[PDB]
């Protein structure tokens, strides 16, 4: 792609979050949504191949439906309310629409059927984008409408998006759909918390965002895109071995790490609430997600898979990526929980 | 996240179509202009809380000037009861209702 | 030579000429004599209601003047 | 054969600057007329508002004195009873005017503007 | 409410069901995207030339615009996938199982 | 009303001319006359083939200049407003928007066709 | 009465249509050095009356490939919207005097591409295949600027009330504000009604007869007299937008006979073009309504939207 | 039954809908959405938006032009669905239209319906104003407000448009 | 700059013409004393009522009668 080409593309994703983000309005809302849905199609499609096409025809599908309904329940809203603003919906059948549109967007379960397809399909920089930024908007409207979402549809979405998430990335080899899985079940987590403290769904938010764009960032200077290639990592680099177990490690939810902080605290939120139940069953349910963290932190770091003759000549290339804030994202997705009271900014 | 961009800067992006109570092109008003003006001004400042069930009354007369439903309702059986005493024959209607009545004006 | 196309050029003209001298002498017929009110705007038509309902008659054009009035 | 460029450009421009002048002329007598006409509205607005006023007074009472006899037989019925909780007056519906009358009367009242031609 | 709205909304679930059941052909739903829009253009723009609420009436035009600014979007995308199949159909997008 | 009324009329002697112009001659039919056309010969293959479009990127485009006369249509209206140099600069935006998309498609080589 | 007003308006222009083909066969003939049709009728005055007989008691072969219910449904829009887009037209008053008949005019032209398409689409011919797509391609073609001349030529009228286009071009016509308007707003009539240069549908030496290459006689009629009454209705809507003429309310006759014999020196010039000009390759149509029309119609588009706010000239909407 | 215009032009909106949402092929599917958007825009210019529905019907119309050209191009097969040959496409059709005519059915006769919202049965005429908007139509004052009062909506609309063809012309490329 | 501007004539002249005529659009509004008379023009066009003011007793400024001398005027439309 022509770079000023790309920069302006990233930039349009960019303000469609933005204009989500800022706006009073549901007719700009909408015009935010379709904005970065139009921009980050050609994001998905930067390589050319049958795989990305179809990443991209599933994406505009489920997307181009969620603004369907998301549209539908703002003129439901109009409707009962003769008004536009921003702020919790009137009507029970345009909150439940609503968060239908916004639970497909973030594909949480039983939406979930795209995101590890849409996700294996594209390259990591643009599954990161995918699994990080287009988190940030649906997670805005539904900051701003929770006294008026449904509490047993957004823990139905919640606890199933959990259960899903955790259950499918045990069954996978591809890296690119264990961070799928991995986000449906994050995404899970923090709409669990959505009605009772929406300052834990924005903690939550945060340091998914941060651990996954480490991920990410470690899946790209490596140039791994599969768990046996992972593997390779200990002869070519062997602090990305180290650096992918603390960050692997943090993002099953193991203390002293910083991906214990969202977990911990959302349970701190939900048994003021007199749920116990419900905390329980979700922390149990992560230990799935662990379950696959710990398979690919023993095929890389714990471990020595066989490597290649080849892996010799890279042994004389240095990297010359731009690995962009990675000391900074590893040291914060691991050492951070001693700062957990910081959360209080998030108010 | 509702960045609050617009009150921080100062900007009018999009608070103009956000209610019917707004500033109008021509001084247009809206069907249910002052519905919605007690509305606002009644749940000004209380929070959403308290203006769920302190403020229940104009919202209610708002939501029936927005889709009249008990106004049609009332209509139904006003209707309804006209239609069953033409079908009994036990009620005619007035001349006025009919046509030869030489109009107001 | 050239100037026979000239009738059928005249018969395609008078063919034209009559929907607009139809319509014009129509609307004259069912007004009273006198153009069509048009009414492209609310504030047209109530007037034209208000002259049917004025009329006494049920027909807009059947105009009222001073010597309805005492 | 013909002209050279200039000269046909030179044409094309001043007939431009022709059709402008006379167009700037005559728009401006029409905002002139416009304004006239308006004000002739602005004159008859307030005879207009109080027949129409006495106009949906008259159809509102003569639908309240005829509900009172269709609505006889009804138990618990309140006739003229208010939808809203205000007692502030509300402008009528086209169904509060129109609902007892003839379909004539009903079409030529509500679409009426639309449907004229 | 009012009667046409139960149609228009009718009309809405009428394209919905159409576009969430696939009959294995991509064009053939897209259409129904464009269903979804039309039934909500003229839902949004009952209501707002229903109540007089003058300064939305410029939203449903907004709305139409962002219509085609994805339909076309769709069409770009129509034609990549018949581009590396012979035909659109959705049965042929299903690499992405593994 | 009356639109329904020309309407009707008009598509009522527009079938009423069809109804006579299939029941009024004679008919003779014969599988042979009603085949295909393909100057004489018989047509090879279906013509439910997929006839390749080369124009289709002016075809989608099309989809989006259509969306701006639903924009700059307003015009004439919006030139009657009381915030006119803030009316002029936005309908100029459009317009010049719409001519930076032209320019783009231009540039890229967008208008012209494949193959 | 309205009944006879219609009435009074569709058999007169069927009738023009008529005498529009005798017309179009002679000053074709005279331009080609030959003479017209003078046997059948005095000069030729029944050769209509000849081949409007001659097409209804012809064999109509409906084909057996061909999407029946799409094949004859094809024809009655076709003339349908060839007859209902005179409504709106000033003679000096219209049949039905819409608040917005210019729109009217812009959507049922939209609307009358289907009847070419459907009837190409139909008939499952590859010739009929072809005329059909190159429909698609003349129609994204003119109308990426068949509405911003259209808008840019209103702006000097305030509204789109074809009505109030008398009213506008009351002291000067309107062709000499906007002539790049009216020159390029003429090609794009021309590529709009599928005259020649840009005929390009039914285009005789590429396609035997294009689109309806599979319509016989009957149906045939209804494609050929809705082409010829959409060129009659497109002269008498460009004598409406830039040579409007004068109009004394107590005598319409006087801007009947005007606008009439302008709209008759239009289809002259329609017969003009098409008896001299070679005809277009449909991609080159393409890159002259937008490479050339479209660019300039922007400019223009921009210049008159400035221009009123410029001279304190901006026209009223009432 | 001339009240009921508006109603009936509404129902030949949901008999369209089902039409094309049965999909039986995108020529018939682009036939459906025409005569549906071609009927929409006589129920909405009966509430007084008649700028507001001839655009929808213009939009559409070339939009359907365009859909129709793709589906000649990319979207076809050599025996086309009309509306009867699959019976899949059959069989949803006939259910959409007994489903429609059964709820026009329980709402003639009772006046009253429920799904999921409650609506009337009385004609749509009853909900118009009862005055006048004098020397405008307003709906045509609020579009015409889009250039001084939606300067944001315009900057986004055309930001929009700008980068859907750029986007466009980024996808359809292949390398 | 005269060099490449014969040349682009030369070559394209309709986008020449395009790029003179929007560049005349866009900075001729800001050189017209006339611009000021469209928006006087359209905030003078009477649509709504001139909803009348209670007389508290101190408005000088104000008319009691549209035929008298002080409110706002239209003579220089009258004149131009
Ligand atoms: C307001 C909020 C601001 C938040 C922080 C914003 C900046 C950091 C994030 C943006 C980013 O990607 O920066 C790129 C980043 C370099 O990318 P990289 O791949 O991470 O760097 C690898 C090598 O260090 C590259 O080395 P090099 O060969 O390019 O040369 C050395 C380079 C040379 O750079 C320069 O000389 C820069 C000169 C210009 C500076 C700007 C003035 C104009 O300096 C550095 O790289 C120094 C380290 C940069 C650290 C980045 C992270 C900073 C802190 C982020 C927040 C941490 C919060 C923790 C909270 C814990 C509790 C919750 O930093 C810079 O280019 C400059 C950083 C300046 C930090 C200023 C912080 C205060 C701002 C107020
Ligand atoms: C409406 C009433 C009638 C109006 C007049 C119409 C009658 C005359 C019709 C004659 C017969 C035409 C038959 C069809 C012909 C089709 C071909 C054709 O026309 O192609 C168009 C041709 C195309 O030419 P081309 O195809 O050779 O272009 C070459 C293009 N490249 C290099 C890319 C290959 O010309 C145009 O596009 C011009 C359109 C009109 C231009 C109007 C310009 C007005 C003045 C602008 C400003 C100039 C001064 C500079 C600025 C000054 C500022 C102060
Ligand atoms: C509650 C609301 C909170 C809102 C907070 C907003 C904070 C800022 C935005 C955070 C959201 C996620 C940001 C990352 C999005 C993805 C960026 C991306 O993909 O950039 C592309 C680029 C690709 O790298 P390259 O190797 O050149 O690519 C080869 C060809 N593609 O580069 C990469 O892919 C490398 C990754 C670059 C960006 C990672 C660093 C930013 C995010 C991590 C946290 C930083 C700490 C401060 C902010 C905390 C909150 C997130
Ligand atoms: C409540 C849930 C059901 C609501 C719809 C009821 C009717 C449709 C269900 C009948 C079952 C058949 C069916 O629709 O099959 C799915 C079909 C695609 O299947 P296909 O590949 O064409 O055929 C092979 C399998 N038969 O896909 C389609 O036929 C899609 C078209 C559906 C159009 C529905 C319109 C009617 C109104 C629905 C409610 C509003
Ligand atoms: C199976 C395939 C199809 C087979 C059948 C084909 C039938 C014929 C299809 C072609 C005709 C399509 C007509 C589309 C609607 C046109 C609406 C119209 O003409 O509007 C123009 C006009 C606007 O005027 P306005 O500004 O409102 O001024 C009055 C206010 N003082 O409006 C007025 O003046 C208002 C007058 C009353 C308008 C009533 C509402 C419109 C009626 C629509 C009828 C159904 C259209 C069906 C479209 C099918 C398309 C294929
Ligand atoms: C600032 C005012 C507002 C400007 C923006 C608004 C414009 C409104 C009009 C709409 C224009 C839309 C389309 C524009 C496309 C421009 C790009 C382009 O087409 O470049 C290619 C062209 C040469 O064409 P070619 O490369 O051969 O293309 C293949 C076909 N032959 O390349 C060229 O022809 C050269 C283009 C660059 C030079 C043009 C010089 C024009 C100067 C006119 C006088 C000065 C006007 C004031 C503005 C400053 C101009 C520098």
């Amino acid at each position: 792609m022509n770079p000023i080409i790309l920069i302006i593309i990233l930039m349009t994703v960019m303000l469609g979050t933005i204009i989500v983000m800022i706006s009073t309005h549901w007719l700009l809302i909408w015009i935010g949504f379709e904005m970065n849905m139009l921009a980050i199609i050609p994001i998905m499609m930067k390589k050319h191949n049958p795989r990305a096409t179809e990443a991209s025809t599933k994406y505009f599908l489920t997307q181009s439906t969620a603004s369907m309904l998301l549209m539908m329940a703002i003129i439901i809203n109009l409707m009962f309310s003769g008004q536009w603003t921003v702020m919790k919906l009137f009507n029970p059948m345009a909150s439940m629409l609503m968060t239908m549109a916004l639970a497909m967007k973030l594909g949480m379960a039983p939406f979930h059927f795209w995101v590890p397809e849409v996700t294996q399909g594209i390259p990591l920089s643009s599954g990161l984008i995918l699994l990080t930024w287009q988190k940030l908007a649906p997670m805005s409207v539904l900051y701003q409408i929770l006294p008026s979402i449904n509490l047993d549809l957004i823990l139905t979405l919640s606890i199933l998006s959990i259960t899903i998430g955790g259950w499918g990335g045990l069954n996978q080899t591809q890296l690119r759909k264990i961070m799928a899985y991995s986000s449906i079940a994050h995404m899970g987590w923090m709409t669990a918390v959505l009605l009772y403290n929406p300052t834990m769904t924005l903690l939550n938010l945060i340091i998914y965002i941060i651990m996954t764009s480490t991920m990410f960032t470690l899946f790209m200077a490596n140039s791994t895109t599969t768990t046996l290639s992972l593997s390779h990592t200990w002869n070519k680099a062997p602090i990305m071995t180290i650096l992918v177990l603390i960050t692997l490690l943090s993002m099953g939810g193991l203390p002293p790490l910083s991906g214990f902080m969202p977990k911990w605290m959302i349970i701190q939120e939900m048994t003021k609430n007199d749920s116990i139940i419900l905390p329980t069953l979700m922390a149990i349910t992560a230990l799935l997600n662990l379950y696959f963290y710990m398979r690919l932190t023993y095929s890389t770091a714990l471990t020595m898979f066989p490597s290649t003759n080849n892996m010799k000549m890279k042994w004389q290339f240095p990297t010359t990526k731009r690995m962009t804030l990675l000391p900074t994202m590893t040291v914060l997705s691991t050492m951070l929980l001693p700062l957990t009271p910081i959360l209080s900014i998030l108010e | 996240p509702f960045f609050d961009v617009q009150k921080k800067l100062g900007v009018d992006l999009d608070h103009w179509m956000t209610i019917q109570s707004a500033e109008q092109p021509h001084r247009i008003p809206a069907r249910c202009h002052a519905f919605e003006k007690e509305w606002i001004e009644c749940a000004h400042g209380i929070g959403s809380i308290r203006a769920e069930k302190e403020c229940k009354i104009e919202f209610e007369d708002f939501r029936e000037c927005l889709l009249r439903q008990k106004t049609m309702k009332r209509l139904n059986a006003i209707k309804r009861q006209r239609d069953k005493l033409i079908k009994e024959g036990k009620y005619t209607p007035p001349p006025h209702h009919s046509g030869q009545e030489d109009l107001r004006p | 030579m050239w100037f026979e196309v000239l009738p059928g050029i005249a018969v395609m003209g008078v063919c034209l000429f009559i929907p607009g001298m139809a319509t014009a002498r129509i609307h004259r017929f069912s007004n009273g004599g006198r153009e069509k009110r048009v009414a492209h705007y609310s504030y047209q038509w109530y007037l034209m209601e208000r002259d049917r309902r004025v009329s006494g008659v049920n027909r807009y054009y059947v105009s009222k003047g001073l010597e309805n009035i005492d | 054969r013909g002209l050279s460029g200039y000269s046909m450009f030179a044409v094309g421009i001043g007939a431009l600057l022709f059709g402008y002048w006379s167009m700037m002329r005559w728009n401006r007598e029409r905002r002139r007329l416009q304004i006239e006409d308006f004000e002739a509205r602005i004159a008859l607005m307030p005879l207009l508002q109080a027949e129409k006023d006495r106009r949906v007074l008259q159809m509102l009472r003569e639908n309240l004195e005829e509900e009172a006899t269709i609505m006889k037989d009804v138990p618990g019925w309140k006739v003229g009873e208010s939808v809203f909780h205000t007692t502030r007056w509300v402008t009528p519906m086209m169904g509060e005017l129109y609902g007892l009358r003839t379909g004539e009367e009903i079409l030529s009242s509500t679409y009426g503007f639309i449907w004229y031609t | 409410m009012s009667l046409v709205y139960m149609n228009i909304m009718m009309a809405f679930t009428v394209s919905l069901t159409g576009l969430l059941m696939y009959r294995s052909h991509l064009m053939s739903s897209l259409l129904c995207l464009e269903g979804m829009m039309l039934s909500l253009f003229i839902l949004a723009t009952l209501m707002i030339l229903n109540s007089h609420f003058t300064l939305a009436s410029m939203m449903p035009i907004i709305l139409l615009v962002f219509a085609a600014c994805e339909a076309a979007l769709g069409l770009s995308l129509l034609v990549m996938v018949s581009n590396t199949y012979g035909t659109d159909y959705v049965q042929n997008l299903n690499l992405l199982q593994c | 009303m009356n639109l329904m009324i020309t309407l009707l009329t008009n598509f009522t002697l527009a079938t009423l001319l069809v109804t006579i112009a299939f029941w009024l001659p004679q008919l003779n039919v014969y599988s042979e006359k009603t085949s295909p056309y393909e100057c004489g010969f018989d047509p090879m293959g279906s013509a439910r083939l997929p006839f390749s479009m080369k124009f289709f990127l002016v075809a989608i485009t099309f989809l989006l200049f259509d969306l701006e006369i639903a924009l700059l249509l307003p015009l004439p209206w919006a030139s009657q407003t009381t915030n006119l140099n803030t009316m002029l600069t936005m309908a100029l935006l459009l317009i010049f928007l719409l001519a930076v998309s032209l320019a783009y498609e231009w540039t890229q080589k967008g208008l012209e066709w494949t193959e | 009465m309205f009944m006879i007003n219609v009435l009074t308006l569709i058999i007169p222009i069927l009738l023009a249509v008529a005498f529009l083909t005798l017309v179009e066969r002679k000053v074709l003939g005279y331009m080609q050095f030959r003479k017209g049709p003078n046997v059948v009728g005095p000069y030729g005055l029944l050769q209509p009356i000849a081949d409007a007989i001659k097409l209804f008691i012809k064999e109509p072969l409906r084909p057996a490939t061909s999407s029946i219910s799409m094949f004859i449904l094809a024809p009655i829009l076709a003339l349908t919207l060839a007859l209902t887009m005179w409504i709106p037209l000033p003679m000096p008053y219209p049949l039905i005097n819409m608040n917005l008949g210019v729109l009217f005019m812009l959507a049922m032209s939209s609307l009358a591409v289907y009847s070419i398409l459907w009837s190409g689409w139909a008939s499952n011919s590859k010739y009929a295949l072809i005329g059909a797509l190159r429909a698609v391609a003349q129609t994204i073609s003119y109308e990426v600027t068949l509405a911003i001349i259209l808008l840019s030529v209103l702006l000097m009228n305030g509204s789109f009330t074809l009505s109030t286009l008398i009213i506008t071009q009351e002291q000067v016509w309107l062709i000499f504000p906007a002539w790049p308007l009216a020159m390029m707003w003429f090609i794009s009539t021309l590529a709009e009604t599928n005259r020649a240069p840009f005929d390009l549908t039914e285009g005789e030496s590429e396609l035997v007869s294009g689109f309806n290459v599979e319509y016989a006689a009957g149906p045939f009629a209804l494609f050929f007299m809705a082409e010829y009454a959409n060129i009659i209705m497109m002269n008498i809507f460009t004598t409406t937008l830039f040579l409007g003429a004068f109009h004394n309310p107590y005598m319409p006759e006087l801007y009947t006979i005007n606008f009439t014999i302008k709209s008759l020196l239009l289809s002259i010039t329609f017969l003009w073009i098409r008896a001299s000009y070679p005809r277009f390759r449909y991609d080159q149509l393409m890159h002259l309504l937008w490479k050339n029309f479209l660019p300039l119609t922007l400019a223009l588009c921009m210049w008159h939207v400035s221009l009123p706010i410029l001279l304190s000239s901006i026209p009223p909407q009432t | 039954m001339m009240t009921y215009i508006v109603f009936i032009l509404s129902i030949i909106f949901v008999m369209g809908f089902v039409g094309f949402s049965s999909k039986p092929s995108p020529i018939y599917g682009g036939l459906g959405l025409i005569v549906s958007g071609g009927v929409g825009c006589g129920i909405v210019l009966n509430f007084g938006g008649s700028f507001l529905g001839l655009m929808v019907f213009l939009i559409y119309l070339g939009g359907m032009m365009v859909v129709f050209g793709y589906t000649t191009a990319m979207a076809t097969e050599q025996y086309p669905e009309v509306w009867v040959s699959n019976k899949v496409v059959l069989g949803t059709f006939i259910t959409g239209l007994l489903m429609e005519f059964l709820m026009v059915y329980y709402v003639l006769k009772d006046k009253e319906v429920e799904i999921v919202f409650k609506f009337n049965g009385m004609g749509d005429w009853v909900i118009y104003d009862t005055g006048d908007s004098g020397f405008f139509s307003e709906e045509a004052m609020g579009i015409a407000a889009l250039y001084s009062y939606g300067t944001w909506l315009v900057i986004v609309t055309g930001w929009s448009l700008l980068i859907g063809v750029v986007v466009i012309m980024e996808i359809t490329r292949g390398n | 700059v005269a060099a490449f501007l014969k040349n682009v004539w030369a070559k394209e002249p309709v986008l020449v013409a395009s790029f003179a005529i929007a560049g005349l659009a866009v900075i001729l509004p800001t050189l017209s004393p006339y611009t000021k008379y469209s928006l006087m023009i359209n905030r003078a066009t009477p649509y709504n009522y001139p909803v009348p003011l209670r007389d508290d007793g101190n408005m000088p400024d104000v008319p009691s009668h549209p035929q008298d001398p002080q409110g706002p005027s239209l003579e220089w439309l009258k004149r131009l």
